[PDB]
RNA sequence: CGCAAGACGGACCAGAGCGAAAGCAUUUGCCAAGAAUGUUUUCAUUAAUCAAGAACGAAAGUCGGAGGUUCGAAGACGAUCAGAUACCGUCGUAGUUCCGACCAUAAACGAUGCCGACUGGCGAUGCGGCGGCGUUAUUCCCAUGACCCGCCGGGCAGCUUCCGGGAAACCAAAGUCUUUGGGUUCCGGGGGGAGUAUGGUUGCAAAGCUGAAACUUAAAGGAAUUGACGGAAGGGCACCACC
């Protein structure tokens, strides 16, 4: 399948970035973004959003940041914008 | 096969598509070129299937290599035929 | 043996993992009381321990699992170090099938430190992005370039790098997914694990050294 | 009997090391490591007719006593290891398999997780049964 | 089998010829 | 049970709804009756056989066509759909446009007009 | 005369092949004759799978399946009823029943 | 066994089997349980809806 | 949980590949060999098929050494059977394995000699070469990789039919045959007697190769069709069948 609680992208990206690998802790993160894992913002989703723009500038990838937040704004649509 | 089809006058390249010594006249498949690039500026004239190394007199030394049929050439131009 | 209660004669401990796991307590042992043709500590270290990855590392994967030795006792708490990893057997035949070709290799290795390892590895083609063809195998010359650039990686990664730094670096697998982009312009890959590796040979106890993965 | 001094919101994790296939059952409840063991019961106990061995009911009624046990000493979990035979012979699983897990799960004790274990060669040594097998 | 079989009593029997005649000389 | 109908029934009952279709009801009693003096029938039995499949039949009919007979308003309006269907009276919709290797065609012979351009992309299920 | 083409199941250009044997008549038979039946089932068997998953101490674990490969010979194939005798004109097919 | 005697109610009949149709399966519902369901050999007449006295559902049927 | 010994290369492994045939699957290196394709290179008829003669040639077997896990002729037991020297279960020698010599046989089967020419269609697959609207790898960019489409060789095969042939089964060859002739080798003459007798030759042994007659008999044999039968398969049915 592929994950589950969408909160374990957080761990794996958290987790390649104890070696200093940037390049695959950000796919996994955006593995999650796009996928059935839309449920319109889940709490664990801004942690995410914001580990995953600070690597989009930390290796400097706006192309990732955009289609990061085009994802984000979506979910948090007609919903929450405070996030 | 229609069964009833010509075989005096054959087409430019739909029915000389066909394997070289399969022609009712046999030619080549291959062509010599006329090349002159900037590392060795000479007309060299070189065979298309070069089967060894063509060297340079100039800052190069080398042109061509030998593949499995044609030649791989370099960053030199140089292209012509002519005529066969 | 048949002695009266040979249940209640037993005594529980507690097995500690060391502190790289976010959850340390494995789980619980026993063995008999002390005797003085045969103390507890003797019929209770050179044990495996064997324990998932998924759930050692809470929580989500289901296999990696690890191989842990108890090399000292400490008051009730058995302290365990790394004796090598295996993998299971169902995730290892699904990804198997016909229409593909396999490909393997090992390498004995030394590290920084005294451990000598030996790993092996595995990488699957790729059923390819936009195939009507119903084959996906490969020329063997392609192959055996693929089984060299498999062992280059996976040495430079492993002599280099202290016993924990490997570790780190295989529980998100760090090391299988640098291969599959190295290895993706002479055929594009789907897959790499390591399925084993056996900790062949180990150094000296080294308390010094011991206790820094239990710190 | 003793168990440990906590169990009341976390569960000790046994292995059950079930085997599979034809004329025996075993049922074989050990430590995580495996080094240490308690009961160990048989379809050849449990009933005696040298050919309901690997009965269902023979299996059930087998692991519905060891699940007692486990829980009377404070083992409440179980982590699962199959076997069948294996070594060049069936490789597959007796009827005594399905059986034990619905009895001893439905007696009360928590199942923890399962995998299937079996001893498979990479290619070995000959078949028992010459050329032409077995025939009759 | 039985061609095989048919083959085969005929040759030991000439096998018990060929011995039968070297006892004789 | 069983008692599947045969072929003698069903032979002159498509027959006699053909030909009677005017006279039929949707009651038993009434088809029964109308059998009887249309035709004879040379036994009792036979005659309330006749007359309930006749009946069965003519339930039927009331709604699509049967393809084991015909009657007259079945061939009519088939004749008001095979004559004019609503959908269209321009041939097709008077302009439509075609995409090159089409125009190549054209252009070698004589014709130069109405047409679109599309380049569509390479090549089968690709 | 032949009651086949291939007389086998595959032998084309290859002069001779390992043997590989029978897993319940023990028997000895090629490799590319034999009856080659791949199995999937889940391990628990679904008859009981919810009195076993409702007792998991956990929530998100998919269950194993079980994964043999089987080689079956000619006799042990008809006997277990894997295959069967076919009309003349259809034994012409390769193709798998479907599901 | 030492489980007190159960009742347990059909839902379906689903064919007869035997090897002189002598025995039926059957589906039944526990009676308890709305949502658990075992399949059951049954030997005599039955219909539908009626309710069976199992001594256990320890046992289960999958063949004649 | 550790150690030792011998055996063996699974799944992946396929109407896929290579080899004259017998045959040939773990890694890496070394040693020599070969096919196909490419070529506006070289030689200039150097070829085809084959008595004599020569190399290789499964398994079993024989001789001398090493080894002997596993399986296992023989043999000893246990059952089943009226009998049971068998099928089945236990034990187990030779053998199975390796090294050096012998042995030359198999349903060594595509039961189909080798070389050459001509005569339908269609879709695939392995290898080389060539042509191309594009996605894809990386260093950012036509090095050469993967996937897609088409073309040209030779190779293992398949599907299709009033090509034509055949007694038919079937076969793009078993076709181009009373309209009979491309080249050449081997081999057959009703069924038994008999691969026996006999002499020759080879082999340590076991046997291999070469190979008759007397006498006997009107059938033996091939393909296909209709029935009956089956401790063959799939359906259906009966209180003279069962539950």
């Amino acid at each position: 399948a592929y994950f589950q609680r969408p909160e374990n992208a957080l761990k794996r990206a958290n987790e390649f970035l104890e070696v200093g690998k940037k390049q695959p802790a950000l796919d996994v993160l955006y593995d999650v973004m796009k996928s059935k894992k839309h449920r319109t913002w889940q709490k664990i989703h801004e942690p995410i959003m914001l580990k995953y723009l600070e690597l989009c500038v930390d290796l400097r990838k706006s192309h990732l940041a955009k289609e990061g937040l085009y994802q984000y704004k979506n979910i948090c649509q007609q919903v929450n914008i405070k996030s | 096969m229609p069964l009833a089809k010509d075989l005096l006058h054959p087409s430019p390249e739909e029915e000389k598509r066909k394997h070289k010594k399969k022609r009712l006249v046999q030619s080549p498949n291959s062509y010599f070129m006329d090349v002159k690039c900037p590392g060795c500026y000479k007309i060299t004239t070189v065979f298309s299937h070069a089967q060894t190394v063509v060297l340079c007199v100039g800052c190069s030394t080398v042109l061509c290599q030998p593949t499995g049929g044609k030649a791989r050439l370099t960053e030199g131009c140089s292209f012509r035929r002519k005529q066969h | 043996k048949k002695v009266v209660d040979p249940f209640s004669k037993k005594d529980w401990y507690d097995v500690k993992a060391p502190a790289m796991f976010n959850i340390r307590n494995i789980g619980k042992t026993l063995v008999t009381r002390t005797q003085g043709t045969k103390i507890a500590s003797d019929g209770l270290k050179g044990r495996v321990f064997e324990v998932s990855l998924a759930d050692l590392q809470n929580d989500e994967v289901a296999f990696r699992k690890f191989k842990l030795i108890t090399e000292d006792v400490q008051g009730k708490n058995c302290l365990t170090n790394f004796h090598g990893m295996d993998l299971t057997r169902d995730k290892m035949c699904s990804m198997v099938k016909k229409w593909q070709t396999m490909i393997e290799a090992h390498v004995d290795v030394k590290t920084t430190d005294g451990y000598l390892l030996h790993l092996f590895c595995v990488g699957f083609t790729k059923k390819c992005n936009n195939q009507i063809r119903k084959t996906s195998y490969a020329q063997h010359q392609q192959v055996r370039q693929i089984r060299k650039k498999m062992m280059e990686i996976m040495t430079r990664e492993v002599q280099t790098n202290d016993l924990k730094e490997v570790v780190n670096k295989l529980i998100p697998d760090s090391i299988g997914k640098d291969i599959e982009k190295a290895c993706q312009s002479i055929y594009p890959l789907h897959d790499v694990f390591v399925r084993k590796v056996k900790m062949l040979k180990k150094p000296k106890f080294e308390l010094g050294k011991l206790m820094e993965l239990h710190g | 009997s003793l168990g440990p001094q906590v169990a009341e919101g976390e569960n000790v994790f046994g292995v059950c090391h079930i085997f599979a296939s034809f004329n025996d059952t075993f049922v074989h409840v050990t430590d995580l490591s495996g080094k240490e063991t308690i009961c160990r019961v048989t379809g050849g106990m449990k009933v005696k007719a040298d050919r309901d061995e690997s009965s269902p009911y023979a299996a059930m009624l087998a692991a519905q006593d060891v699940a007692q046990r486990c829980k009377e000493l404070g083992i409440t979990a179980l982590h699962i290891k199959l076997r069948a035979t294996g070594g060049n012979r069936t490789k597959t699983p007796g009827p005594g398999a399905q059986s034990a897990l619905r009895a001893l799960a439905r007696s009360g004790m928590k199942i923890g997780r399962i995998e299937d274990v079996t001893p498979i060669p990479s290619d070995s040594t000959r078949r028992k049964g010459g050329r032409r097998g077995r025939r009759l | 089998m039985r061609a095989k079989w048919r083959k085969k009593r005929m040759r030991r029997l000439k096998r018990k010829r060929r011995k039968m005649r070297q006892r004789s000389k | 049970m069983g008692r599947v109908r045969t072929k003698t029934v069903k032979k002159a009952a498509r027959v006699i709804i053909e030909k009677y279709y005017t006279r039929l009801g949707n009651d038993f009693h009434t088809n029964k009756r109308v059998c009887e003096e249309i035709a004879i029938i040379p036994s009792k039995k036979l005659r309330n056989k006749i007359a309930g499949y006749v009946t069965h039949l003519m339930k039927r009919i009331q709604r699509g066509p049967v393809r084991g007979i015909s009657i007259k308003l079945q061939e009519e309006e088939r004749e008001r759909r095979d004559n004019y269907v609503p959908e269209v009276s321009a041939l097709d919709q008077e302009i439509i446009e075609v995409d090159p290797d089409t125009k190549e065609m054209l252009k070698l012979l004589d014709f130069g007009s109405l047409s679109n351009l599309q380049v569509t992309q390479p090549t089968v299920g690709m | 005369t032949k009651k086949r083409r291939n007389n086998g199941r595959a032998k084309k250009g290859r002069g001779h092949v390992q043997p590989i044997r029978c897993t319940n008549c023990a028997c000895c038979v090629p490799k590319d004759k034999a009856i080659k039946k791949f199995v999937i089932r889940n391990i628990v068997e679904a008859a009981a799978v919810r009195d076993i998953s409702e007792v998991s101490v956990f929530d998100a674990y998919v269950l194993p399946k079980l994964y043999v490969k089987l080689h079956y010979c000619v006799s042990c194939a008809i006997h277990s009823k894997v295959v069967r005798n076919r009309s003349r004109e259809a034994r012409k097919d390769r193709t798998p029943p479907p599901r | 066994r030492v489980q007190p005697i159960k009742l347990a109610r059909v839902t379906k009949v689903l064919g007869r089997t035997g090897s002189q149709g002598q025995c039926t399966q059957v589906r039944v519902e526990f009676m308890d349980d709305t949502s658990r369901s075992i399949i059951r050999n049954v030997k005599g007449p039955v219909r539908e809806g009626d309710v069976l006295t199992l001594l256990e559902s320890e046992r289960e049927a999958r063949r004649l």
